[PDB]
């Protein structure tokens, strides 16, 4: 002998949330931008030679 | 050129010899600054970047 059951309608199950993400582009590296260091070395020679 | 004959013509000699060696370091060092030197904005193409 066993115990009756009767099935009801089935609980409202937790909803899933789907999800459309665009990543960020990455950074750029500066471009090698160059001094003309050695015509301020002379500069300082010249002035100080006088 | 008028700094050394301005001296020369007051009498100081100080410039005979190799005391000379100084007004003409000079005189190229600013020869160097004035004809090749280095360019502006106009010629990108430094060395460094081509």
């Amino acid at each position: 002998m066993k115990r009756g059951f009767a099935r009801p309608t089935p609980e409202k199950p937790p909803v899933i949330k789907p999800e459309n993400i665009v990543l960020s582009t990455p950074l750029s590296i500066p471009p090698p931008e160059g001094k003309p260091w050695w015509l301020i070395v002379v500069g300082v020679v010249v002035v100080g030679l006088l | 050129g008028g700094m050394v004959a301005m001296v020369f013509a007051s009498g100081s000699h100080v410039f005979g010899g190799i005391g000379s060696i100084f007004p003409l370091f000079m005189m190229v060092g600013i020869m160097m600054m004035m004809f090749r030197g280095m360019g502006g904005g106009q010629q990108q193409m430094s060395r460094p970047k081509l």
